[PDB]
Formats: structure tokens, sequence, C-alpha cells
């Protein structure tokens, strides 16, 4: 089903169909690391968690991080045999491509090389970004996990005007659901479920199946497998509580929720196992 | 990178360096945009990464096709479909005789189809001007140059300010709106529509304030009734002179009743009330070009 209201700029079922049909073009493999026998799933978590901290330092948007995450996972599905010393170059170059796509004034190249502690030069990043984009067939416009959460939050707070393009939702509850998704994305087994399913399952744990189905269009049976998989991650967030909305200098308060944050969730990921 | 021979330079501008190339074995002609990466300290330009990713998912008959992206030496080649002329040259060549009304209607209809396709794919063009509208010798017109384009989310957030060339920039951009979306492309197309009819730019301003006043002198100085929230916009000033809205019988004399109606809805001050590309296709101005498809009322 389609949760979007009647759209004045296009057919509501047409816009939603295109968004759904796009996910058929972008493929994800939850076991792409089997193509790289020398790598381990925990290495992917450490890299993504490091990219989260890099985004918060330069105040990059959450969309920028999840773009780099999707670029990283899809590029690895096309490659074979990667050493751990090459992971940092692929990760920071994915963030470099993502920053230039999403940010109005992205950081310069040398800043991306600066955060690598000299392990990645500027020319290495420029070489890596071309190999990433060419291997991905220049398919660099996916619907990230956080993009779906942005859609689900707008539909949850729709009025009689049905204006779905003007953002209107509480920022504090948004960053709480994104906090759960930031943990689940560290586990490589999340790729088994589509990005739209993961975002809807995280919203369900902070609300209900009725609100989930109203704003996502997916029935409870579609996300039950994802919800049951997300079960350990949700309680670890519930045991420690939810974070507060932060303020960033130079960033307007009406956009502060869109800035990527990072708290030490390393031990939070291992508590979800078993 | 072979089998292609440069025939003529098409142009050098914000897009890059465009050449006309022709395949020697097949006779196929293309447009090659050359990007010399040795001069780009930030790697592939952001406008290049944006345009490539957007066009590889915007396959439409009224959108200039990106055929291939070739990385040869320290350069990046973008292979485009070739069209022989842009709309601005065609309007200037037709300035004395005037573009025939059926051709104006056909061109606007195709432009609205390509624009409705972009907007349904959640993509804003943000630089619709006659120089970016290309025509072939078979009656087709296509949208080109997506370097300033951006995919918008649902809901949108604050995007880049001061977009669109000045003559075709919507009034909400000139007044410093925080959010914007598909309405800015419709305004540009409305300016292009009137320019085809009158063979002259509708609002040829030389500054941001002069552009806004030229719009005010034609459509009237807007107020809260015609545009709710206009007096609260950052660049709005209570000292704006009060001009009366001009009768479209003088703004676009050759335009009939259905034409003036469509143009009025494309030039509505309120972006929320401005007609959409999809709705414009259903306007009675195109009642002879297209027929309504049966709608499932389920
Ligand atoms: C010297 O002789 C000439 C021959 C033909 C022209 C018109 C033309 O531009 N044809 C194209 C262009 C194209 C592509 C090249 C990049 C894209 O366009 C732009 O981003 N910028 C354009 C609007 C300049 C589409 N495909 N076909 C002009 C002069």
């Amino acid at each position: 089903g389609s949760p979007l209201p009647v759209l004045s700029w296009a057919n509501r079922e047409e816009v939603w169909k295109i968004m759904l049909n796009k996910e058929k073009t972008y493929l994800r493999d939850q076991h792409f690391l089997e193509q790289h026998p020398l790598l381990q799933p925990k290495m992917r978590a450490i890299l993504l968690d490091w990219l989260m901290e890099v985004c918060e330092v330069y105040k990059l948007h959450r969309e920028t991080f999840y773009l780099a995450q999707d670029f990283f996972d899809r590029y690895m599905a096309t490659q074979e045999n990667v050493v751990k010393t090459l992971l940092q170059l692929i990760g920071i170059s994915s963030l470099f491509i993502a920053a230039k796509l999403e940010e109005i004034y992205p950081p310069k190249l040398h800043q991306f090389a600066y955060v690598t502690d000299g392990a990645c030069s500027g020319d290495e990043i420029l070489t890596m970004e071309l190999m990433i984009m060419k291997a991905l067939k220049w398919r660099l416009s996916p619907l990230t996990i956080v993009s779906w959460l942005n859609v689900y939050m707008q539909v949850a707070y729709l009025n009689d005007l049905h204006e779905v393009l003007l953002p209107q939702y509480p920022q504090q509850i948004f960053i709480q659901i994104a906090e759960l998704l930031d943990l689940c994305v560290l586990d490589v087994d999340c790729l088994e479920f589509p990005y739209g399913i993961l975002a809807a399952s995280a919203l369900y744990h902070f609300s209900s199946s009725e609100l989930m189905q109203k704003v996502s269009g997916y029935q409870w049976c579609d996300i039950e497998n994802c919800v049951k998989w997300m079960v350990p991650f949700a309680m670890v967030i519930r045991e420690t509580g939810s974070s507060k909305l932060k303020h960033f200098r130079g960033v307007a308060d009406e956009d502060a929720h869109n800035i990527q944050t990072h708290r030490d969730s390393l031990d939070l990921l291992d508590k979800a196992r078993a | 990178m072979e089998n292609f021979q440069k025939v003529e330079k098409i142009g050098e501008g914000t897009y890059g360096v465009v050449y006309k190339a022709r395949n020697k074995l097949t006779g196929e002609v293309v447009a090659l945009k050359k990007i010399r990466l040795d001069t780009e300290t930030e790697g592939v330009p952001s406008t290049a990464i944006r345009e490539i990713s957007l066009l590889k998912e915007l396959n439409h008959p009224n959108i200039v096709k990106l055929l291939d992206v070739i990385h040869t030496e320290n350069k990046l080649y973008l292979v485009f479909e070739f069209l022989h002329q842009d709309l601005k040259k065609f309007m200037d060549a037709s300035a004395l005789t005037g573009i025939p009304l059926p051709l104006i209607k056909s061109y606007l209809f195709q432009l609205l189809q390509g624009l409705a396709f972009c907007h349904s794919h959640r993509v804003l063009h943000r630089d619709l001007k006659p120089q970016n509208l290309l025509i072939n010798t078979e009656g087709a017109i296509k949208l080109a140059d997506f370097g300033l384009a951006r995919a918008f989310g649902v809901p949108v957030r604050t995007y880049t300010h001061e977009v669109v060339t000045l003559w075709y920039r919507a009034p909400e951009i000139l007044l410093g709106c925080k959010y914007y979306s598909t309405a800015v492309d419709i305004w540009s197309l409305g300016c292009i529509f009137a320019e085809m009819v009158t063979r002259r730019a509708l609002f040829p301003g030389d500054s941001e304030i002069d552009q806004l006043f030229r719009i005010f002198r034609t459509l009237g100085t807007p107020d809260e009734v015609v545009w709710p929230g206009v007096t609260s916009m950052p660049d709005y000033k209570p000292s704006f002179p009060k001009w009366a809205r001009q009768d479209f019988s003088k703004v676009v004399p050759p335009l009939d009743e259905d034409g003036r109606s469509l143009l009025s809805q494309m030039l509505h001050y309120d972006p929320n009330k401005r007609i959409s590309a999809k709705a414009a296709l259903a306007h009675p101005f195109f009642q002879d070009v297209t027929k309504p498809v049966p709608h499932l009322r389920l």
C-alpha cells in the first residue's frame, strides 16, 4: 500500500511506485563478506562507526553517512578479496562522494585525507572515488535508511493541508529512532531487509503497528521478521534510554535533527548478540 | 575511447567543454562533454556526479539522454544524445515570422511532460532557460543541462539559495524562501511560454530587485490575500511600490482564452497554488493535442 496522501505535483501512487521500483534497481547482499574471506563483520561496524564520528565533527547530514554506507556495501558486492588496510580508504572515499552529493558546502579533499591520520592521501582518495563510482555503474542515488525515516515522520504528522513536502515533525523523537537505526546498520545482517523495512521496524519499536502501517504502508507480516531481528537492538537502546536533541553552531535549529551524531555504541552492538 | 571523431565545438560554459563527435563506422553523432580531472583538485565535480547519477535514472523522450561515461587518461568523457539547436536560437531565428501557435503548444506540451517526469522522480531541474532546451529536426524538444539539478526528499529541507538564472527565477526565490520544490521549474516554464508567444523575454531584469519589480509591474504587487505569508518573507519590504496587475490581453496578445488561463496558473505568486506540470498537461489548452486517459476511481 501507499501511505502518501494526494499529491498536487504528481500522482500519489506514481511517486510511491517510483520510490519502490528504485529499490529493485539497488541490490544489497547481507553476506557480501563471503566474497572477502579475510574480512570479518566486526570490521564493517568499526569502519561505519568511525564514519559516524567523522560526520559529527564536520557536522555532516545523516543522509550523507547513509549514502556512504550504501556506497560501501554495494561496492564490496562487486569486489573480491579486500585487506583491512584498504577498508579505511574505501570508507572515507565513499564519504567524500556522499558529501559532494548532499552537502551545500562540503569539506575539501585534504580534510578527508586529514582525518585518516595520513593513512590516506588526497590522490589516493581521488583514485578510490573513481573506482567506487565506476564499479557502482554511477548508480549514486539510492533511498537510504534515514531517507525512509524522514518520509515516515512526515506522514505521521500530516494535517488537512496534506502538504508532504514541507517538513513538520518533532525533532527529538526523530533522532531517537535514528539512534536505533544507527545501531542496526552496524550489524551486517541488516541488509537482509530492505531499507524501507528497517526504518519502518525502528519506528514500530517507538510507536505501534497501527502508526507504522499508516505511515509506511507495509503490513505487520512484512516487518515481523525484521522486527524480530531488530528485537535485541531495540531493548539495548531502551535499557540506556534515548538521547537529547543537540545544538550545532552555524546550523539552524530547524535543521539540527538532520545532523549526524555519534555516541560510543560499540559495546551497544555486542550486547544485541544472543 | 575511440571510433569517435570530434567534428565541432558546441560550447564552453558552466557545463564544461562540449564537442560534437561522430562515429566513423556507424555514422552516429553524439555530444561529448570533456572533464579534465588534472585541473580538478576536488576530484570529479559535485555537479558532474549529480548530473550523471540523476540522468542515468531519468530516461525519458523529452530529456537529453546520457549515453555513456568513459574514464580515459586523466579525463572524464560524458557521451550525450546530440540535438542540432537550442530553443533560444530557434526563437531568435523565428523572431520576425513568429513561432506558429501549434508548434508553441507542441513544445510546451513536451516540456511539461519531461518536467512532470522529473518531478514524479523527485528531481528539480532549477535552471530551465531557453539555452537549456534543445530541439531536433523531428519536432521534439528536450530538457538538458542537469548540472544544477537536485533530487528532493519527502519532505524537503533547506537547499541551495539563489538558484535559476535571473530572468527565469521564481519570486519565492527572489524573496528568500527557506524551502522550495517543484514550483520553481513551473515558473521558469511559464516565462519560457510567454517568451515563445511574444518573441521577447517576459521579465528581463538586471538585478535581483529589478527582477522582482519587473514581475510586480506585470502581475501586480502581491499581498497576503493572493500569497499568504509574503509579507513575512526575509527579503520582503513594506516599501515595495504598488503596481496593478496587467491584463494578459496586453501581456500575451496572441494568446487565446485557454492560453492566458494556463499562463496565469503557471505564474501564480503562491508556490502552493501554482499549477503543477501534471495538472498543466490536463489543461484545456492541450485539449486538442491529448485526450484524457480513463482514471480508475478506486
Ligand atoms: C557549434 O555548433 C552547434 C551545434 C549544436 C548546438 C546545440 C546543442 O547544445 N546540442 C546538444 C547538447 C547536448 C548535451 C551536451 C551537454 C548537455 O547540454 C548542456 O549541459 N549544455 C548545452 C545546453 C550547451 C547535453 N546534446 N546535444 C550548438 C552549436
